[PDB]
């Protein structure tokens, strides 16, 4: 009527107490001539379920009717126009509705054609599982890979995913029994971890860049392990790793040599 | 006691704060990158 587009579609308004009592919603749909039904008929492409019921459980069992959160229909009414089906009000899809959402959206709320913003990005990601289960180290590889191919490595805030950089928190290296306490060396290692660096406090072949500890006389052992381990480790003072995330500026990897 | 202990405790507190911010950034980065990768793989399967 008022919104005659809301007519012509059967509406199982049996639980319309989504936000307001069901009779309010029934009156609203009538004002738009919507085809309200107490029980879902065949063309009930919207089963108004503002509250779970045993009958709602049955309609869930009956994979023929579209059990919905009526908040979407509230949005449609506020727009005075049918909002397209969005895969978050939907309780029990029809198989047609399942493939419908799988078509006009991906496996999440995001579509395949309609562009989304950071708000919709956060909404989808919350809809997506907690994807922190993936090793942040493998995520580092992903980042490194993506940050290079997408040129997202331009962000200095996470740059050492590319870098296999060592850091010295020990007075002498290749001796795990030694450690500097009450120092910034551990803080610098945390800076490395902020960029997703391969944070290592012992020199091996995998080491590529070496951040010196507070004592800069260790560069002798640094070069000794640069020659025992075939990689020429890039000698780095504190300022390198500090400005990597404090100043957010990568320092020269050769200016600190010895 | 006064100066040395206040500075040691402030240093430890802010060091732990830096640890927490690094770890939280890494974890939220894991969520963001992996969820975006899931969506991007959906898009790439659709594109293919």
């Amino acid at each position: 009527k008022i919104s005659n587009i809301f007519e012509d579609v059967e509406f199982c308004v049996m639980s319309g107490t989504d936000s307001q009592p069901k009779p309010d919603l029934e009156n609203r749909i009538a004002e738009f001539g919507g085809y309200i039904v107490q029980n879902p008929g065949p063309d009930t492409y919207c089963v108004i379920a503002g509250s779970e019921n045993i009958r709602v459980k049955n309609i869930i069992l009956s994979n023929k009717h579209d059990v919905v959160k009526p908040a979407w229909l509230l949005e449609c009414f506020k727009t005075k126009s049918f909002v397209p089906w969005q895969p978050r009000f939907m309780i029990h899809m029809c198989p047609s509705t399942k493939e419908h959402f799988a078509r006009e959206y991906d496996c999440y709320g995001d579509s395949y054609f309609i562009d989304t913003d950071l708000n919709q990005l956060k909404e989808v990601f919350s809809g997506i599982k907690n994807s922190n289960e993936q090793t942040p180290e493998e995520m580092a590889s992903l980042i490194a890979d993506l940050e290079y191919r997408y040129s997202w490595d331009c962000s200095p805030l996470s740059m050492f995913r590319r870098h296999t950089v060592y850091l010295d928190s020990y007075a002498v290296i290749n001796d795990l029994s030694t450690k500097n306490e009450g120092t910034r060396l551990a803080i610098k290692a945390l800076e490395l971890r902020f960029h997703g660096a391969k944070v290592v406090s012992c020199l091996a072949e995998g080491v590529s860049h070496v951040i010196i500890g507070e004592d800069h006389s260790r560069v002798a052992d640094f070069k000794a392990f640069r020659r025992t381990f075939k990689r020429k480790f890039k000698i780095l003072k504190e300022s390198w790793v500090t400005d990597s995330i404090d100043k957010c500026e990568l320092q020269e990897e050769n200016q600190y040599l010895i | 006691q006064k100066e040395n202990e206040r500075l040691l405790r402030d240093w430890n507190d802010v060091q732990g704060r830096f640890e927490k911010c690094v770890s939280a950034k890494e974890a939220l980065e894991t969520d963001l990158y992996k969820r975006f990768i899931l969506v991007l793989n959906e898009k790439k399967t659709k594109i293919r």
